[PDB]
């Protein structure tokens, strides 16, 4: 979660709906059960993302057929595609989970 | 007290934990102090930042530094916390088991954080109810209760104390432990006779015979 | 009209910022120099750390669909190579905001004439002329002055007979051929060696930029060598090798040649292929091209070793490349072949002719990569941009190959069609001005690009003329594949055999512009450059007519 | 959920921590800041060396704005000694900085040029000292016994690459013999 701003839990997880809905009942109470844990701190996370460490700390993303410009938070980064933007690792981390960036 | 030793005390706490089988206690009074710390070192940047722009009709290194460190160290806590997480995943119906018996320490405050203690509970009911509507309906009147039959088991599992863990000796010598030839510690395994404990040598055992040594921290994992 | 430093500390001061920064430099287009530019100086941004936006711009009229889009933090903005011709104050608009600017937009061009709306009148600029042509440059600058703002009815008429004056010089100006004087790589070489950097893939990233136009012309390359050579004796990595040593190990003068491929690829094939020699030799011709192998009876190179490839050609051939050619070669009048070049070995991998890289690149460009199609393509271009913008880099040297695999098939592909044309003398002296059209042709995929055409257009007039009595005359070129009659017309310029006089200033620029604003037919100056043009079937034969007459040249 | 990998570290994960030793730099610079974990420093000397924590190192040399200084123990002199020290011993690991893989890989990517004959040499040097070593684990790796290995002196990369399948192979190992008796 899909992340920024997740914002909310859509169009993720292909399984869909042929997963089982009694699955599906349990996910969304599981994503509703870690909202809470995100509004605990505060740290802040930020926590779903950078399981993987910053380096160093700026990198260059180029775009991959990605429309654009969505990147709101902090700037409007005007997506773009064909477009690497050196940008760093903070909106990177962000951007990178949804589709948007493709080389780190 | 010091800024750096909560931080080397921050890591060391990061690694014992990604390398034992099983859970270590919740350190509160340090990663509280760093909780408000961040808190206001983040804070205190964005406003450093801001009044940068008014001087602005020079050198963004100190700001850049201290960010990235930020980075670094909101990083950890995250690995730890999210690890930590995950055993308690795993180790939901044996910390149960441990809550439900009086001795020796449950939960309480101290064993899980007051955040922790909520993604437990939480997990653990929302868990228990998937499973009762999808497979107990249809619900085996012996195994109504989650917990020891026995066997096998289940779970019970897995507080493993025999797992193995790479272990690197560190600590103070009084010149407490140290019975020579080198020096501490003291080892005696059950099963086996004591090699026993040599300082500058990394040594791989079971988790549960270096335990006592772990809580004193006289050995780095 | 500025100190490089300086404008530099501009673009500083208005730069870091939070958020950072924001400024876009625009890369562009298609032109291999572009890169050589803003790789260098893409390093240097990354060197302070300053966030950056690149944009890969195919079309002039696609630059409106950006700026008119995205902007809303940017104070500080860059472009590159164009806007010498046409003013984007006009075509941009602007409407100033907030003296003392709030944004900045840097313009660096090659191309001159500069727009006359430009230099004077500061607004989006901060203009790069400097220092290529200040000049004087009197006639601009009188353009102005005199211009704005501008017995009393004899003092009207002697006001008047005055602006008229002034008009007619003025008229002189801007209606001119388009012609690089300097590669805006070196001006940026220029502009980063008085902030202190002597950094060598920097200086390799300038010989690139240089040697990116030897293709065409110089002009004043040929006095580039100084800047240069000079600059390759202000470092080195050893005094003596030392070898190799597998690290620095960097580049260093050879005897290279305006022949093609010669490292990567097999001899015989690399004189074949070679664009300086398809002419002296005619070796379209039958008859010719068996004067290619009593070149190598005469060097004794069998045919067979000319064959193979060149890595593994026999050291004694390699010891004696530098002389067999100045025993044999200057009978055949192929004298001209051997430069003082530049070629950076990377040790164990090869190594790597300064001018070979960019046909590496060139050919990446192109391949290996109603309006919906145009655009579609011209992303696929865009796309293929990164693909080569990827190449440059030192530590992935593995997709390069990829580049050379194909630069070896494209002549391949333009020779040979190339051949194609010659055997039915399609050639139209005309009267005024040479032309030709492609009506038809294997595989107009490769000719789409702007870029292809330069090279075929580019081994055509040097095949035509070697010279070859008389008259260099420009030529003209068509290809049509589908896009429904897209029918790609690009303009081109005469080559001198190594002796030139002129810079001759093509006039195709000036030629299109008067036909756009006369009938206008399916005219359409889309593509960057004011020499290629594109043209619909039902209204080429008008043009080509209208084109024909009158002649400004 | 950790996911990869999870149980040893990742072997990004052991630079992160390495990161964290502070080793001497030479500042071309003459705010504050006081951060929180460094304590230094009054405001760098130029041509004055001083000691600082290692990320902050690299952070300034992408700008070129520090010199970082060589370590004594990286140097192919100084090696020579630690790989006849490790012939000549071919039960025991020698002495090791416990960081020297992956301090030879960092320092090699851009502070290549401080080094005094960096070139197709240290590299050499350490790739052999990295080759031998290994073998010698390898054939030391025969003897394994429930409860106890000596691993004496060895690096942090060394214990990382190897660790899951030494401490599984003794979980299969260890757990049949426990529970035999």
């Amino acid at each position: 979660n899909g992340l920024d701003l997740m914002s909310s839990i859509t169009f993720s997880q292909q399984d869909t709906n042929n997963l089982s809905h009694q699955e599906q009942e349990y996910l969304k109470e599981y994503c509703d059960l870690i909202t809470d844990l995100k509004s605990g701190d505060l740290v802040d996370i930020d926590l779903s993302g950078s399981l993987v460490p910053p380096s160093d700390a700026f990198i260059d993303v180029r775009v991959l057929k990605d429309a654009g410009e969505i990147q709101t938070e902090y700037g409007v980064f005007n997506l773009i595609k064909d477009s690497q933007f050196f940008v760093q690792q903070s909106d990177v981390e962000r951007l990178i989970q949804q589709g948007y960036l493709q080389l780190i | 007290v010091s800024p750096q030793q909560d931080f080397s005390d921050l890591m060391k706490s990061w690694k014992n934990e990604r390398c034992s089988p099983e859970l270590l206690p919740y350190p509160h009074q340090l990663m509280k102090r760093l909780l408000n710390r961040i808190s206001m070192q983040s804070q205190l940047i964005e406003n450093i930042s801001m009044g940068f722009l008014d001087m602005q009709n020079e050198s963004k290194l100190p700001l850049l530094c201290m960010e990235t460190e930020l980075e670094r160290l909101k990083f950890v806590i995250r690995s730890y916390i999210r690890c930590r997480l995950s055993k308690i995943d795993k180790f939901s119906l044996y910390l149960r088991q441990l809550n439900e018996d009086e001795n020796s320490l449950i939960s309480l405050t101290d064993l899980l954080s007051k955040d922790e203690i909520k993604y437990h509970d939480t997990h653990s009911l929302i868990w228990l109810k998937l499973v009762n509507d999808s497979i107990l309906k249809y619900m085996p009147e012996e195994l109504q209760a989650i917990n020891d039959t026995e066997g096998s088991v289940n779970m019970i599992d897995e507080p493993d104390w025999n797992k193995f863990v790479f272990i690197h000796v560190n600590g103070p010598p009084d010149g407490e432990n140290e019975f020579g030839k080198p020096c501490y510690t003291v080892t005696i395994p059950d099963l086996k006779e004591e090699v026993e404990l040599t300082i500058g040598s990394i040594y791989v055992m079971r988790y549960e015979v270096i335990r006592d040594l772990l809580r004193d921290d006289k050995v780095a994992l | 009209i500025s100190q490089f430093s300086e404008a530099y500390n501009k673009i500083l001061r208005n730069s870091s910022s939070a958020s950072s920064c924001q400024l876009v430099i625009f890369v562009s287009c298609l032109n291999i120099d572009a890169l050589c530019a803003t790789k260098m100086l893409s390093l240097l941004f990354k060197k302070q750390l300053v966030q950056s936006q690149i944009v890969p711009i195919f079309g002039y009229s696609e630059l409106r669909r950006h700026y008119s889009q995205l902007d809303d933090n940017i104070n500080s903005l860059l472009l590159v190579g164009f806007g010498g011709v046409i003013d984007l104050e006009a075509f941009l608009e602007i409407d100033p905001q907030e003296q003392s600017f709030r944004r900045d937009i840097y313009v660096l061009d090659a191309h001159r004439p500069w727009n006359l709306d430009n230099i004077f009148g500061s607004q989006i600029i901060q203009c790069f002329d400097d220092g290529t042509v200040d000049d004087t440059l009197g006639e601009e600058k009188e353009a102005y002055y005199k211009l704005l703002e501008l017995n009393d009815l004899s003092k009207r008429k002697q006001r008047k007979k005055q602006i008229h004056e002034y008009e007619g010089v003025l008229e002189e100006y801007y209606s001119q051929g388009t012609t690089v004087v300097n590669s805006i790589s070196a001006q940026i070489y220029s502009l980063l060696s008085a902030i202190g950097e002597t950094n060598l893939s920097n200086l390799w990233l300038n010989i690139l930029g240089t040697t990116s136009l030897d293709i065409a012309y110089a002009q004043v390359y040929n006095r580039l060598y100084p800047l240069l050579q000079d600059e390759v004796k202000r470092l080195t990595p050893s005094s003596r090798n030392s070898v190799k040593t597998p690290d620095t190990l960097t580049l260093n003068i050879q005897p290279d040649y305006y022949l093609f491929l010669l490292r990567h690829s097999s001899l015989y094939d690399s004189f074949y292929y070679s664009n300086y020699v398809n002419a002296k030799l005619s070796l379209w011709n039958e008859n010719g091209k068996k004067r290619l192998h009593k070149m190598f009876a005469r060097m004794g190179i069998p045919l067979s070793t000319a064959q193979e490839t060149w890595l593994y050609m026999d050291h004694s051939i390699k010891r004696e490349l530098g002389i067999i050619f100045d025993k044999n070669l200057d009978r055949y009048g192929l004298q001209d072949i051997i430069r003082d070049g530049f070629v950076r070995t990377l040790g164990y991998r090869g190594s790597i002719s300064a001018s070979e890289f960019v046909e590496a690149l060139t050919a990446l460009l192109e391949v290996g990569n109603s309006a919906q199609k145009l655009t579609n393509l011209r992303k696929r271009w865009v796309s293929n941009f990164w693909l080569s913008w990827d190449a440059l880099d030192d530590r992935k040297v593995e997709l390069l190959n990829r580049g050379i695999q194909l630069a070896q098939d494209l002549q391949r592909a333009i020779f040979n069609t190339g051949v194609a044309i010659l055997e039915k003398k399609l050639i139209k002296h005309l009267r005024i001005y040479r032309l030709c059209v492609l009506q038809d042709g294997p595989d107009l995929d490769l000719y789409r690009n702007p870029l292809t055409l330069l090279r075929l257009g580019n081994t055509l007039i040097e095949c035509c003329a070697e010279s070859e009595d008389k008259q260099l005359l420009p030529m003209v070129l068509a290809s049509i594949d589908e896009n429904t009659d897209t029918y790609l017309v690009a303009g081109l310029t005469p080559r001198y055999p190594r002796g030139t006089k002129k810079p001759i200033l093509n006039n195709f620029s000036m030629a299109f512009q008067q036909i756009t604003a006369e009938t206008d037919a399916k005219v359409r100056i889309d593509n960057f450059e004011s020499s290629i043009i594109e043209i619909r079937r039902e209204d080429l034969s008008p043009f080509l007519e209208k084109l024909t007459l009158s002649g400004l040249l | 959920l950790p996911a990869h990998l999870q149980q040893t570290f990742s072997p990004e994960e052991i630079q992160f921590i390495v990161e964290n030793e502070p080793i001497k730099i030479f500042p071309r610079i003459t705010w504050q800041l006081i951060t929180t974990d460094d304590k230094a420093l009054n405001n760098m000397v130029a041509m004055r060396s001083t000691e600082v924590v290692l990320w902050i190192a690299l952070l300034l040399k992408q700008q070129s704005k520090c010199s970082i200084v060589a370590p004594q123990w990286l140097t192919t002199k100084e090696l020579d000694r630690k790989i006849q020290y490790e012939k000549t011993h071919p039960d025991r690991f020698s002495e090791l900085p416990w960081n020297w893989l992956v301090l030879a890989r960092i320092l090699f990517n851009k502070a290549k040029d401080d080094f005094h004959d960096p070139i197709h040499e240290l590299r050499g040097k350490i790739q052999d000292l990295r080759e031998i070593r290994q073998i010698k684990v390898l054939k030391g790796l025969k003897y394994l016994n429930e409860s106890h290995l000596q691993l004496d002196n060895l690096s942090l990369l060394e214990i990382n690459e190897l660790r899951p399948f030494i401490t599984e192979i003794m979980d299969k190992l260890r757990e049949i013999h426990t529970a035999s008796l």
